[PDB]
């Protein structure tokens, strides 16, 4: 979707594996604010918005 | 309140200790007041701040 | 420490930075002291094809 109509999805009640996303190496820019990326695999979150 | 003088020092010491413990819940500008969560959620280079 | 890298990764070599090159090729310490020098080598290290 367009930026003004940015698509929102809710992620909850599932096990998330962020290792594959980081190690896919298909993404030119990948940064994280407030959380260290390499530790995403060891954190539990209340809800995620994509 | 016959023993007010002796109760006052006990109350003052208890209040000082209570506020000292309650100061552990303050962020002081950090993202979280807890230590272990920010240790386990940030890498050292920008967790040092 | 001399090497050859791609131009877009010129800033990739820096203390506290994350990346495949930093993690597995050349990591700089958090308290790194020194200088980083970089210059284009297309005219000297790139061949046709």
């Amino acid at each position: 979707a367009s930026v003004y109509a940015w698509n929102r999805k809710r992620i909850s009640n599932c096990v998330a594996d962020y290792s594959v996303l980081y190690n896919s190496a298909s993404f030119s820019t990948f940064k994280c604010y407030g959380v260290s990326p390499t530790k995403l695999n060891d954190l539990c979150f209340t809800n995620v918005y994509a | 309140s016959a023993l007010g003088k002796l109760q006052d020092v006990v109350n003052q010491n208890a209040q000082a200790l209570n506020t000292l413990v309650k100061q552990l819940s303050s962020n002081f500008g950090a993202i979280s007041s807890v230590l272990n969560d920010i240790l386990s959620r940030l890498d050292p280079p920008e967790a040092e701040v | 420490d001399s090497f050859v890298i791609r131009g877009d990764e010129v800033r990739q070599i820096a203390p506290g930075q994350t990346g495949k090159i930093a993690d597995y090729n050349y990591k700089l310490p958090d308290d790194f002291t020194g200088c980083v020098i970089a210059w284009n080598s297309n005219n000297l290290d790139s061949k046709v094809g």
